[PDB]
């Protein structure tokens, strides 16, 4: 049944209900039908991933479409150039085939990469069966939790993990953990009343993934599985559809501006073609030859191994990635939106301050032990570390000495496990030294007397007196105390004393932290001789008049690398905003400790308190920042959220719900901003999945903020987040680099057709080489600039902005085909020409000789000289035309890449060989090209043949002045930024 | 997108002004590059080791040479005929008087340049050489006969030689069809099917304006009629070699030959 109505039922109408005992729990008969009818309690995970439909969707995107509707034009040419009967139109196939190649192998690549990214994540996984006690028939016995019906009787202790949705029937001190649903980081209070309608903000109701952390409570079944506050969460989280990435965008920009080109180049050369006359068939194969030239076949996958090989540098650093898309993410990123309790807070209750000798001293709140540890050298220290550790029951599990102190698990309550490993990390050994003290008497902490206590015998036989030690609430010690510890001497409470308690207790309070009073006697060694009879019920021992050692107080804090990494952030132009289901209080607390509110910055409702004026004549615009809780975010709406935001600079958000989270990053990302969601647990899917990138944390996660995150922490080392932004804006400049320098091959690549066509000079480029240079010879050169250092302090810089700076703009572009492109297709002519004219055709006579060059019916067809040449022999002339001008292409292409290196700096202040990958892969490059040459039959196995080495050097005059040409726009754009020269060359 | 109108102007002007001082470079290079070029012999001849070697009458389908044509039906030879006569129609006396009686027979160095306009000297062929087989006594080739005539012509290279034993000559001969039929009968004109040494070696255009190649025919009288049937007409020189995969042309023909009745 339903969700509102089932805290709200009596024990009658419960049990009446699902047919139960609220005393005696279900039969067993009945128990096992009703998980027919309603299957295991637990998750249907995400249902529906075909390993085939996996593979599809690595098909599909700005690349592959362009590319895919290329493949297309090539075979509606191919076979129009068919109906016309053509030969060698075995180009037309080895074409559209190798764009299919490209796209496909891509997609494998792809494929094993997200592979191999589940198995290391699910390799992290807990996949141990967590375990309820059900009462069933009126037997007490242990089941899987996913055994559970509706319906049935559970019991929950410390330790246990909440197996079901549970309603609370009996509850005894019962505190449970619930920063997984909400944000809440202290023990919420679980009671058999029914506090609230709501039944999340209810007590009476235990949620299917939480902790019991102390006490007890029995309690029905009335959610399972998905239908439960958990199965709600991520059932919605789900239903959110994420948006494309930031990268995704733009490389389909690139695409509306390739193609854009390709049209618009294709056109107009075609209605150029109707009037030199052609048949309008040939014409529009004109147009389609071309927009296929405009493509480039080879840079999806240069784009991707780029990728890829980020990927695997996060990943040794325990950063795992999904997909590779969210490589670049973080990079462009501006808002983070990020989680408190468990992700910037350990979730972890330490110890963090103490008062004692007159002093609040601050303690070491780091898992990693680097923070400053407090003074530990007085004998009041000593007395307090005494009782702190002799009044405390709590135990780590045993084989533990490997694993850290904080990450050792303990069985016992929320404020003594803080305690242990506080003793244990501070005294050392400390259930050893607990033992040397052994306990004569002992009693819990209850309502009836308030506190915890315990008489011990000491450790010398020559001491054979007792030591009381006593724990509680500060006041209810205070009340039972007429001593004070102070600085080697035993004081008496005076007046000073009980106000420097209550202003301690205080000040430590407004911390938002629970505080605790310590205090101790020594027992007469006559009144107590050795074996002294102590009771509780008749109190034969003092409970007041005792001696007052001191405060301890405990918070959640914050995780070690946590605040370095939001200050590292923030000084990199990301705005941090905070989101908790947690209360105002803590909430606030946190966001100043990490850097989220700004050392010496108000809220609206603190400037009122120096101010002394009312928070309504308070001014909002003097307020930096601003906690709304999730209340007053309801009455708000899209508009009172914005100026809210745009107003207050450092922004926190308390009591938010997992839709608040998700609003919130919808408003910013509606306000044009790359959110980046940082979260743990449920409460957190949603936004984590409306995040441009959502990032959860590899331990603390829970599975539906793991599902929906497109980032993993696997060590849950929130710094890997820094060093994401740096990665992420490196590839995104190392991709503008490595296209720029493939987008210069199409115009080389497409005037020499675009002049075979136009002038009908014999055939000087043939597409079986295009295909050698775009996916042969300069591949590992593009590859190359993903190695490129930063050329400037970029984590300094500000989020780029999306409207303004994209990956591939007209300036860059243009520069590329009509200033860069322009010299190299220039280079490949004159080494044609002469190539041509070297071996007997003056350039004039190329002109209009192409229907005669490739007419196979004209064996005998002679030269500038009047030597009559044959069909084979010119075509072994016009394949070395290919081999000219592809030698052409890669002279060019080394002067290109190196041009890439750097957008703005000069090579010689960067330097030549900064990149060791780069200097590889141009050894690489002028190795295949004499391969392809010189190695016998690649004349006829390919289009290439042994070349005269006059025909080298011929382009090289050429590949300098590429360098010096953008090294004097390089070299003039910083030395002299003004306007001018700023926009009209660069890219 | 034209934002800014004036601007292309600048942008216009330096696209102009880059084009053109990048087109300069390009006819600087030519310019160069011709004055480079010698107007008299190929700086590499690189892919013409050996020469490639054509016939008339050319008539090609798919895949290279088929002729095949009917004695009696006129219109099947006529075309191939009046080929063979407009492709003499420059071997004419007349049209040849440009060029000289040529007797040396063993080579032919034009060491000095002596001709006019700074010409050289290039030797005369006419149809006569030919005998039975050119314009007159039979307007047809050996066409109407059955019995047709095809010439053989070797394509120039400036300064080729094709060796010094002995004059080059056309051999053709029956491929693949001797169950059988006899071997096949050729008669060449002029005799043994040779080409005379003194039009070697060849100047090109600028020094020889009015050359002219020389010629051998075959008539083959031993051919079958109404039989499809593969001729293959290979040239014998020690700086000749005629098999070549990748050019079937380096020195021989094929063609593809069915006379019908
Ligand atoms: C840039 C470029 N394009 C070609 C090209 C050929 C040869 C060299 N090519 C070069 C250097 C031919 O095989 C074809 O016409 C081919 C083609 C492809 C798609 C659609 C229509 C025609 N296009
Ligand atoms: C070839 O022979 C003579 C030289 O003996 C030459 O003058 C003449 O032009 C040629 N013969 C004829 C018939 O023209
Ligand atoms: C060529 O013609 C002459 C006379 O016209 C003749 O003697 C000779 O046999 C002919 N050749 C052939 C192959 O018939
Ligand atoms: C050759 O042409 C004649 C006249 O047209 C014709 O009657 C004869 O049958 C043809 N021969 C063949 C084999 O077709
Ligand atoms: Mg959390
Ligand atoms: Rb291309
Ligand atoms: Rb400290
Ligand atoms: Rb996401």
């Amino acid at each position: 049944g339903m969700e509102i109505n089932d805290h709200q039922l009596s024990v009658a109408e419960l049990e009446q209900k699902y047919q139960t005992s609220a005393t005696k729990g279900l039969s067993a008969s009945l128990a096992a039908e009703l998980l027919l009818r309603d299957g295991p309690n637990a998750l249907r995970p995400p249902r529906g991933t075909p390993e085939y439909v996996k593979f599809a969707r690595q098909l599909a995107g700005g690349l592959q479409c362009l590319m895919w509707v290329a493949a297309a034009i090539c075979l509606i040419a191919f076979a129009i150039q068919a109906s016309e009967g053509d030969l060698t139109t075995d180009d037309n196939l080895y074409l559209a085939l190798a764009l299919i190649a490209v796209v496909v192998v891509t997609g494998c690549f792809g494929y094993y990469q997200e592979f191999k990214s589940t198995n290391i994540i699910a390799s992290f996984k807990n996949l141990v069966p967590q375990q309820a006690t059900v009462i069933r028939d009126g037997d007490k016995f242990q089941i899987n939790a996913d055994q559970l019906v509706v319906g049935d009787l559970v019991e929950m202790k410390g330790g246990d993990r909440v197996p079901a949705d549970i309603r609370i029937l009996q509850a005894q001190g019962c505190k449970v953990d619930n920063s997984s649903l909400t944000g809440e980081s202290e023990p919420q209070t679980r009671s058999p009343e029914c506090t609230h309608e709501s039944p999340l903000e209810t007590r009476n109701i235990a949620f299917f993934s939480t902790m019991c952390l102390e006490g007890t409570a029995q309690g029905l079944v009335v959610n399972t599985g998905d239908r439960t506050i958990i199965g709600r969460i991520a059932s919605l989280a789900s239903g959110v559809e994420n948006e494309k990435t930031p990268i995704a965008i733009e490389i389909e920009h690139f695409v509306d501006i390739i193609a854009g080109l390709a049209i618009l180049f294709g056109a107009t050369f075609f209605i150029v073609a109707m009037c030199i006359g052609y048949t309008f068939l040939r014409a529009m194969v004109f147009f389609m030859a071309i927009v296929v030239a405009n493509v480039p076949e080879g840079l999806l996958a240069t784009v991707t191994v780029c990728l890829s090989l980020t990927a695997k540098r996060l990943a040794s650093k325990n950063c795992v990635v999904k997909n590779l898309e969210a490589v670049e993410t973080l990079g462009s990123t501006s808002v983070i939106c990020s989680d408190k309790t468990g992700t910037l807070t350990q979730n972890r209750m330490t110890v963090s301050h103490l008062w004692f000798d007159n002093h609040i001293h601050s303690a070491d709140t780091t898992e990693d032990q680097s923070g400053q540890t407090f003074d530990q050298s007085s004998e009041t220290w000593r007395a307090l570390c005494r009782v702190l550790t002799l009044c405390n029951r709590a135990a780590f599990k045993s084989g533990q000495d490997a694993v850290p102190v904080p990450k050792r698990i303990v069985i016992g309550d929320a404020s003594e496990t803080a305690l242990l490993k506080f003793s244990e990390l501070t005294l050392g050994n400390a259930m050893g030294y607990r033992e040397r003290f052994p306990k004569v008497c002992e009693i819990p902490f209850n309502s009836t007397n308030k506190f915890q206590l315990s008489i011990h015998t000491l450790e010398d036989p020559r001491d054979p007196r007792h030591v009381l030690v006593m724990k509680g609430a500060p006041e209810r010690v205070l009340e039972r105390c007429s001593s004070i510890l102070i600085k080697g001497q035993e004081l008496p409470l005076d007046e000073q004393w009980r106000e420097a308690f209550q202003t301690a207790y205080l000040s430590l309070g407004g911390l938002g932290e629970r505080v605790l009073g310590f205090c101790q006697l020594y027992l007469s060694e006559k009144d107590y001789p050795p074996g002294y009879a102590f009771d509780v019920e008749a109190m034969n021992f003092p409970t007041s008049g005792l001696c007052f050692a001191g405060l301890v107080s405990m918070i959640d804090p914050p995780r070690a690398t946590v605040p370095d990494a939001v200050l590292k952030c923030r000084t990199a132009g990301i705005r941090v905003i905070m989101v908790t289901g947690d209360h105002p209080i803590t909430a606030k607390a946190i966001a100043a400790s990490v850097g989220i509110i700004s050392e010496g910055s108000e809220t609206v409702e603190d400037i009122a308190a120096r101010l002394r004026v009312p928070v309504d004549q308070v001014n909002r615009k003097d307020a930096r920042a601003c906690v709304i809780n999730g209340m007053q975010l309801k009455d708000m709406d899209p508009s009172e959220l914005v100026e809210a935001l745009r107003t207050h600079p450092e922004m926190v958000f308390a009591r938010t719900s997992p839709q608040q989270k998700l609003v919130i990053v919808e408003s910013c990302q509606r306000l044009g901003a790359i959110v980046a969601v940082t979260g743990d647990g449920v409460n957190d899917s949603p936004a984590l999945k409306k995040a441009d990138i959502g990032v959860a944390m590899g331990i603390a996660g829970s599975d539906a903020a793991k599902n929906a995150a497109d980032m993993i922490l696997l060590d849950d080392n929130f710094a890997s987040i820094v060093t994401g932004v740096e990665q992420g804006r490196l590839i995104f400049d190392n991709l503008k680099k490595s296209i720029a320098y493939t987008l210069t091959s199409n115009i080389p690549e497409l005037t020499p057709y675009l002049i075979y066509i136009t002038v009908s000079v014999p055939l000087p480029l043939g597409c079986i080489t295009i295909l050698f240079i775009d996916l042969c010879t300069d591949i590992f050169p593009s590859v190359s600039l993903a190695y490129e250092k930063a050329e400037s302090d970029i984590m300094h810089l500000r989020p780029r902005n999306p409207k303004r700076d994209r990956l591939v703009n007209e300036p860059l572009a243009a520069y590329s085909y009509f200033q860069i492109g322009a010299i190299q297709s220039f280079a490949g002519f004159t080494d044609y020409f002469t190539a041509m004219a070297q071996e007997g055709w003056f350039p004039l006579l190329c002109v209009g000789l192409r229907p005669q060059w490739e007419n196979h019916h004209l064996q005998d067809l002679q030269d500038s000289y009047g030597q009559e040449w044959t069909f084979g022999q010119r075509l072994y002339q016009q394949y070395t035309c290919y081999t000219v001008f592809f030698i052409s292409i890669e002279m060019c292409q080394i002067a290109d890449v190196l041009i890439r290196k750097t957008r703005r700096l000069s090579a010689f202040q960067q330097g030549f060989f900064r990149n060791r990958i780069l200097v590889i892969a141009i050894v690489f490059q002028v190795c295949i090209g004499c391969f392809l040459c010189y190695c016998p039959g690649m004349p006829n196995i390919f289009n290439f043949m042994p070349i005269r080495f006059q025909w080298w050097l011929v382009p090289m005059p050429f590949s300098l002045l590429i360098f010096v040409y953008d090294e004097i726009r390089k070299l003039g754009v910083r030395c002299c930024p003004g306007s001018w020269w700023d926009q009209e060359l660069y890219y | 997108l034209g934002r800014t109108l004036s601007r292309w102007v600048w942008i216009s002007l330096y696209y102009v002004a880059f084009y053109v001082v990048m087109s300069g470079i390009f006819a600087l290079c030519i310019y160069v590059l011709m004055r480079t070029i010698d107007p008299y012999t190929p700086d590499y001849q690189d892919q013409l080791k050996s020469p490639g070697v054509t016939l008339r009458p050319d008539v090609y389908g798919e895949k290279g040479l088929d002729i095949s044509y009917n004695v009696s039906d006129s219109t099947t030879w006529a075309g191939l005929a009046h080929t063979l006569h407009r492709f003499l129609a420059g071997y004419s006396p007349a049209a040849q008087e440009g060029s000289i009686n040529c007797t040396s027979e063993k080579y032919f160095f034009q060491e000095s340049f002596l001709a006019p306009n700074h010409t050289k000297f290039s030797c005369k062929f006419t149809a006569d050489m030919l005998q039975n087989c050119s314009g007159r006594p039979d307007p047809t080739f050996g066409f109407a006969e059955g019995k047709p005539c095809f010439i053989i012509k070797m394509n120039r290279i400036v300064k080729f030689l094709p060796g010094n034993s002995t004059a080059p000559r056309v051999d053709c001969a029956f491929l693949d069809q001797p169950r059988d039929g006899p071997p096949l009968q050729v008669e060449y004109f002029p005799a043994n099917g040779t080409y005379s040494l003194h039009y070697f070696p060849y100047y090109g255009k600028k020094a020889q304006p009015h050359y002219s190649n020389p010629l051998v025919a075959a008539k083959l009288l031993n051919v079958p009629r109404n039989r499809d049937v593969v001729i293959v007409c290979k040239i014998l020189a020690e700086h000749v070699s005629f098999d070549n995969p990748h050019d079937p042309y380096e020195g021989k023909v094929e063609f593809k030959l069915k006379i019908q009745k």
